[PDB]
């Protein structure tokens, strides 16, 4: 058999996707992903920093889900240093954490739609995109790195007519989604190019350590926000969407379902969302307010101490995972009681989909291979740290 | 006027008079808006300078 | 201050996410 | 010196054979804490050091600049 | 299977009739008003909170608000910030080198929360795109004159977010 | 295929330097194909080049560091092998190779 | 830390 | 455990060493050695603000306050001399 | 610029309109620039720029005063 | 009553006969743990759960009523946990790890500092009576 | 299912001999065992009953220069069936090379891998253990502590020679740390 390649350079797939294939026929026999080329040595950037100034790192791992990762970051910082954070600050993270996953979604699906040649759900989904990303932009000042969920609290409070707009957006998301399914899930074209490929049994993604959707996908009914539950999740009612034969096609239906239920739980939280603080009270932790800083001997020394040094983690190390919109997302933090980490891994659910990509195409067709790279939903941000 | 620095343009501004010994500058009038306070004394001859701000104050009576 | 974000009193309106079926033809 | 690990670790060849020095630095005259010592540090003794002619900036050529603090 | 649903649904298959409920759709979508705007002329909306070209501001006085006191490039997580000081013929504490490496900068809003005299900030301006690199390099005089250009916007915006921050 | 497992003596990390220098010398005209370097170097110029390598690395007697050794050579060689490396790359690496010099060192920088 | 050592304990 | 810094303290004579319990440690110290002295043997370091190693001692700060058992207001460690048998106390609520 | 209000004008010329929306917006801020020579894409001042970008709901000559 | 038409896993297909295909492993198991020490604490667990899991499988015919006095998985998952500790006892006895050193020495850090309440914590619910039967079973 | 549980079960009936260190907390209970019992442990925690763990999520390793054994291979593990996490560590120098597990869990390939290619450890019977992320040709381990952040060599176009290059590093402005550390800790 030949050895082919696939360096797609354009961004009509992922962009720095490159798969050296060997085709027996048409089918592929192994497909080894060669990877390296958005190693940007993240983790080793995040010990030359402080906690603070390593926030940001992790916006740019997973580029389409931002707030997923600072989520983690934070609460891995929290279990080492014993913060409780106020209900307000945690409804709001879970209201922008599934913000996130929506948009995540949103993307992935018509990603992988326009893949297969379906040009119309791509600009659909991103005027969705664009409303929501006009969300991200009013809280913080950044529509897609925004620094807004920190280790203590949230970085500041949202504006006042923020709430409204999202209700807004919530009343027409829901027929935006039947419209997005109407153009492909009825289709038989769409079925046909999904259908039975990319088929998994739940024993191969438990030992390749599939998670989220690829994992869900199987039957296995396991989502980290029911098994292990952060923040108010466990005070939300939401359905955990499982799969039956394991191919494309149920990793796409979990898809939609996934985003319903996360408008489901965007509309909980902006009814039940509470008044107070947004950030703990140990200034020791959180930064003064402003007019706090300007007026008072001991808010100026706390101000001026966490934004060189910042706050020191006690010696410990522990691994905290999230949902995120991929999978699960890990920090392995370890902190030997100074203002820098001693070391970050950053466990990427797309280092673990991108690795059993060898078994899941074998046997496939050439074209059939585009659709179970789309279908794991990659972005090598995080693929290669 | 841009030939004039900031600093020429802060040697400019007339001190002001304050009736007490003491002064505390804030550098605007909204104090969230302006620098830390600052707590002036008064009790010399030559005008006080502001260490954030520059501007100048001097004891008006006594 | 206390004027701070939050819904309205008596909550929002109640929002649809399911599905819209669709019996459009003559078949 | 059985600088073996040198070899099997991949630093190269010209940067095997520097001149370190090993101490402990001590406490500033500036604090009374005593927190920052009991550490012992490598000096590489890294000053080949030079200003940008374009912005003043500090251009160096050592990768052993900063590694030992 | 019964003979009712195997014919309805082998009319389907041989009718199209799942194809032609999407070209319907789409032909709703076409006659549509448009989402589209004219960027020369209309912009996208934004919020004052916008992270974008930085400004160094002054006081009404005419005196700039840097201090110096270098709590902006210790915070910096990109180390794009270089700042030189000295004691001023006045005595005062002020910057002789100011200057920001934009092709560093991530915009991330650091350096403009932890100024404790509202010197550094982020302004509304996007559109700095520049045909040389060194004219990314902002210096001490760019970057009051963007802090002079911006003036009206700035104090506008830091009025805005006074209430939250 | 899998990595051996570690050697428990000097003669078993001689075997397999050997075992290594005869599978590196195999695969001499491969590269003189995969990269056109046959109207540039001779065939027995490149053997020398690995023979010069490993004896300049013989005075290591611990078997783990051997064994590394080996297995980093190892690395190279299938790296080599495949078109990875850029072609000027091998050239650079694996082609062999008046006053005072400290007079020549002091006009040239204060720093030796 | 209760860092206490097991043994044989015959 | 080691003294603040790697101070070395220097017995003249093994025979005058007083004993004292700096949070429930044994620590030996000669006789004039003060309270923040003794706890700076024992590895604690207590705060200070006009307490200097090469200048005369004065309370004035009052920074360094501990606890003595047989004491009923807090004691200045920089300037009470160690007694043996005393027992101090750092991190205590007072 | 049909069945639209000027809201101002400007020092250079440019002229500002508003529209009125109702549901979904659209062509409700935008500006007439007074020059044609390739408008040089940035030529709206910081009085007028906010307003422009919605991120304040001042018209820009109440933003001088 | 009727035969389970999909064991909603896939991989995993629906066994016809379970409480014939689980009364042999757990026989087999039972035959097969004797190589093991009696006085470790392998042989004693895993020669406890089999045991109640056969008597189980021995005492009603329905797999429906296994599933629910059991109620740890389906029966098509146990027969996978069956024959996976029948491969386990084999390494078991081909390692024998079963000698315990003279020079043993074991560090039992025992922290305790507390956690936050949001902070993602794995709870999971009251295991079934035989997790803490053979539990006791282990420590007397 | 639980901490205090799966403590308690797995001092009885995991063999003694190979565990040497067992902390249990609320940051995550670990086993700490030496490099020739690895294989032995997780091939032990995949396939017990009461211990049913089938995920390993990653393998990170963790540099610590002033150790004798200078690299702590850390390997954490999930229990879906139980809804627990479990964590193993050892510890390797340089020039050791330690049991892989790809024979237990597949997904351990390309993690054995990114650990050989950022602290140089290498795994025993690892199908294909060639660097990962780092670039073709790249000489030494990033992840190390010893290792520069900027590292040795530099990459610029050579229009003489036509070709990408690869130079010794020269930073037009070098790294600045500062040391925010406080006496006073
Ligand atoms: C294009 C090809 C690409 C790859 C080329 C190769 C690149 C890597 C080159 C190898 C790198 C190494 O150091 S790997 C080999 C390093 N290992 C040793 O040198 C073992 C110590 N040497 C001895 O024991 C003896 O001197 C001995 C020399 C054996 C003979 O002498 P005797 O038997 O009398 O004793
Ligand atoms: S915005 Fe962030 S990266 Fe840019 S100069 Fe300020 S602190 Fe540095
Ligand atoms: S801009 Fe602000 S933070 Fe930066 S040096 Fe000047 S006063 Fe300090
Ligand atoms: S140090 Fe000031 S009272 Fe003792
Ligand atoms: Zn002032």
């Amino acid at each position: 058999n030949f050895t082919l390649n696939f360096g797609p350079q354009h961004p009509a797939a992922h962009g720095v996707l490159r798969l050296v294939l060997e085709m027996n026929g048409e089918v592929v026999e192994r497909a080894e992903p060669h990877i390296g080329l958005l190693h940007r040595g993240t983790e080793k950037l995040i010990e030359y920093k402080t906690y603070l100034q390593a926030l940001p790192y992790f916006d740019r791992l997973d580029y389409v889900s931002m707030m997923a990762q600072e989520h983690a970051y934070s609460l891995a910082v929290e279990k080492l240093l014993n913060c409780e954070v106020p209900l307000r600050a945690q409804y709001i993270r879970v209201l922008f954490c599934e913000i996130t996953r929506i948009l995540n979604h949103l993307l992935a699906l018509t990603t992988h739609a326009m893949d297969v040649g379906a040009l119309t759900p791509f600009l659909w989904a991103f005027e969705e995109r664009e409303k929501l990303l006009e969300f991200y932009e009013r809280v913080s000042g950044a529509r897609m790195h925004a620094s807004f969920i920190r280790p203590g609290g949230v970085a500041q409070d949202l504006p006042l007519g923020l709430c409204r707009d999202i209700d807004s957006f919530t009343q027409q998301f829901a027929s935006r989604i039947d419209e997005l399914e109407e153009m492909l899930t009825g289709n038989r074209i769409w079925k046909q190019r999904l259908v039975d490929i990319g088929t998994v049994t739940a024993q191969q993604a438990k030992d390749w350590g599939f998670s989220g959707v690829m994992l869900r996908g199987s039957g296995v009914c396991w989502d980290l926000r029911r098994a292990a539950p952060y923040d108010v999740y466990d005070q939300l009612d939401f359905d955990v969407p499982v799969g039956t034969r394991g191919d494309c096609y149920d990793r796409y239906c979990i898809r939609i379902e996934e985003m319903r239920q996360s408008l489901r739980i965007i509309v909980q939280c902006l009814n039940q969302m509470p008044s107070g603080m947004i950030k703990a009270d140990d200034r020791k932790l959180c930064p003064p307010s402003r007019c706090r800083m300007k007026l008072s001997m001991e808010s100026l020394i706390h101000h001026f101490e966490l934004y060189t040094e910042g706050f020191s983690v006690p010696a410990s190390s522990t691994y905290t995972a999230v949902e995120a919109p991929k999978g699960e997302f890990g920090v392995f933090l370890v902190s030997n009681g100074s203002n820098r980490p001693y070391r970050c891994k950053i466990r990427a659910p797309g280092f673990a989909h991108s690795q059993g990509l060898d078994f899941m195409s074998k046997h496939h067709m050439l074209a059939d291979v585009v659709t179970i790279i789309g279908t794991q939903d990659i972005v090598f941000g995080e693929v290669d740290r | 006027r841009s030939k004039k620095s900031p600093m020429e343009l802060i040697s400019e501004v007339p001190p002001i008079k304050v009736d007490g010994r003491i002064v505390a500058c804030e550098g605007d009038t909204n104090p969230a808006l302006g620098h830390p306070i600052e707590f002036i004394c008064l009790d010399l001859n030559e005008p006080a300078i502001c260490k954030y701000c520059g501007l100048r104050y001097v004891q008006d009576h006594h | 201050p206390l004027l701070q974000d939050g819904p309205p009193p008596g909550g929002f309106a109640p929002v649809r996410y399911a599905r819209r079926i669709s019996n459009t033809g003559p078949s | 010196k059985r600088g073996e690990i040198g070899k099997v670790s991949g630093i190269p060849e010209e940067h095997l054979s520097r001149k370190v020095i090993i101490y402990s630095p001590a406490r500033t005259a500036t604090q009374s804490g005593s927190g920052k010592l009991g550490k012992w540090k490598i000096n590489f003794v890294s000053t080949l050091k030079w200003e940008n002619p374009l912005m003043g900036w500090t251009s160096t050529g050592d990768p052993y600049a900063n590694v030992g603090d | 299977k019964d003979w009712n649903t195997v014919f309805e649904r082998s009319i389907n298959t041989l009718f199209l009739t799942e194809m032609v409920r999407g070209l319907s759709l789409t032909l709703k979508y076409f006659f549509d008003p448009k989402v589209t705007i004219n960027y020369p002329f209309e912009k996208g909306p934004l919020s004052p909170r916008f992270r974008g070209e930085h400004a160094l501001r002054r006081y009404p006085t005419g005196e700039e608000r840097c201090i110096a006191c270098k709590l902006c490039e210790a915070v910096c997580p990109a180390q794009a910030i270089t700042i030189e000081a000295e004691e001023r013929e006045d005595g005062s504490r002020r910057t002789t080198r100011y200057d920001i490496d934009m092709t560093k900068c991530i915009y991330c809003g650091f350096c403009q929360e932890a100024c404790p005299v509202d010197a550094i900030v982020e302004g509304p301006n996007f559109e700095f795109a520049t045909e040389t690199h060194e004219e990314l390099l902002y210096d001490k005089e760019k970057l009051l004159e963007n802090g002079d250009r911006w003036e009206t916007e700035i104090a506008e915006n830091l009025r805005s977010e006074s209430l939250y921050r | 295929i899998g990595v051996p497992p570690n050697s428990a003596n000097l003669t078993e990390a001689r075997r397999r330097v050997f075992d290594f220098f005869r599978a590196a010398c195999r695969s001499i005209p491969t590269i003189m194909d995969i990269y056109n370097l046959q109207d540039v170097v001779a065939p027995s110029q490149l053997r020398y080049a690995i023979s010069a390598q490993i004896r300049n690395n013989a005075h290591i007697t611990d078997p783990k560091v051997i064994d590394l050794l080996i297995f980093k050579g190892m690395e190279e060689l299938t790296d080599i092998v495949d078109h990875a490396k850029q072609r000027h790359h091998i050239i650079g690496q694996y082609v062999v190779g008046g006053k005072t010099d400290f007079l020549k060192n002091f006009y040239t920088s204060n720093y030796f | 830390i209760r860092r206490y050592v097991l043994t044989k304990d015959n | 455990r080691n003294p603040v810094g790697g101070a070395r303290v220097h017995f003249s004579n093994p025979e005058d060493a007083i004993e004292v319990f700096v949070d429930g440690y044994a620590v030996k110290v000669p006789k004039g050695f003060t309270v923040l002295q003794a706890c700076e043997v024992a590895g604690v370091d207590i705060p200070r603000f006009c307490y200097h190693s090469r200048l005369s001692i004065a309370g004035n700060c009052r920074m360094c306050l501990v606890e003595v058992e047989k004491s009923p207001k807090p004691v200045a460690s920089c300037a009470m001399p160690a007694l043996p048998g005393m027992k101090i106390k750092t991190d205590t609520p007072i | 610029n049909i069945g639209a209000t000027l809201v101002g004008v400007d020092k250079f010329g440019n002229k500002y309109y508003q529209k009125l929306g109702d549901t979904q917006y659209g062509r409700h801020r935008w500006v007439e620039y007074a020059s044609k020579d390739r408008y040089n894409a940035s030529q709206v001042p910081a009085e007028w720029h906010g307003w422009l970008h919605f991120i304040t709901d001042h018209t820009g000559d109440e933003l001088l005063s | 009553a009727k035969v389970k038409q999909t064991t909603g896993i896939v991989g995993l297909d629906v066994v016809p006969n379970a409480r014939a295909v689980l009364i042999d492993l757990y026989s087999k198991t039972l035959k097969e743990i004797q190589a093991v020490p009696e006085d470790e604490g392998y042989r004693k667990a895993v020669e406890s759960f089999t045991r109640q899991r056969l008597n189980v499988c021995k005492e009603e015919e329905d797999w429906e009523m296994i599933e629910k006095r059991l109620g740890c998985g389906q029966v098509e998952e146990l027969i996978e946990e069956a024959r996976d500790e029948l491969t386990l006892i084999g390494k078991m006895i081909e390692w024998d790890p079963w000698g315990v050193p003279d020079d043993y020495e074991c560090e039992v850090i025992e922290n305790d500092a507390p956690i936050p309440k949001h902070v993602p914590q794995h709870r999971p619910g009251p295991l079934p009576e035989q997790f803490y039967k053979t539990l006791e079973g282990l420590i007397a | 299912m639980d901490n205090q549980f799966i403590f308690k079960y797995s001092w009885e009936t995991l063999p003694k001999k190979w565990v040497k260190k067992m902390e249990r907390s609320e940051h995550g209970n670990r086993f700490d065992t030496n490099t020739d019992y690895l294989f032995q442990l997780l091939c032990f925690l995949k396939l017990h009953t009461y211990t049913r763990v089938q995920v390993l999520i990653d393998i990170c390793g963790v540099d610590y220069p002033s150790r004798k054994r200078r690299f702590e291979v850390v390997y954490n593990l999930l229990s879906t069936r139980y809804n627990s996490r479990i964590r193993v560590q050892t510890s390797a120098d340089e020039v050791t090379r330690i049991s892989s597990v790809v024979s237990l869990f597949p997904s351990a390939g390309w993690w054995e891998r990114e650990v050989w290619d950022m602290f140089g450890v290498s795994f025993i019977n690892h199908p294909d253990l060639r660097r990962i992320l780092t670039d073709y040709g790249f000489e030494g381990h990033p992840l190390r502590k010893d290792f520069p952040l900027s590292g040795y060599v530099q990459v610029r176009y050579d229009d003489p020679e036509k070709r990408v290059v690869s130079e010794p590093i020269e930073m037009t402005q070098e790294f600045r740390y500062f040391d925010f550390a406080s006496p006073w800790e």
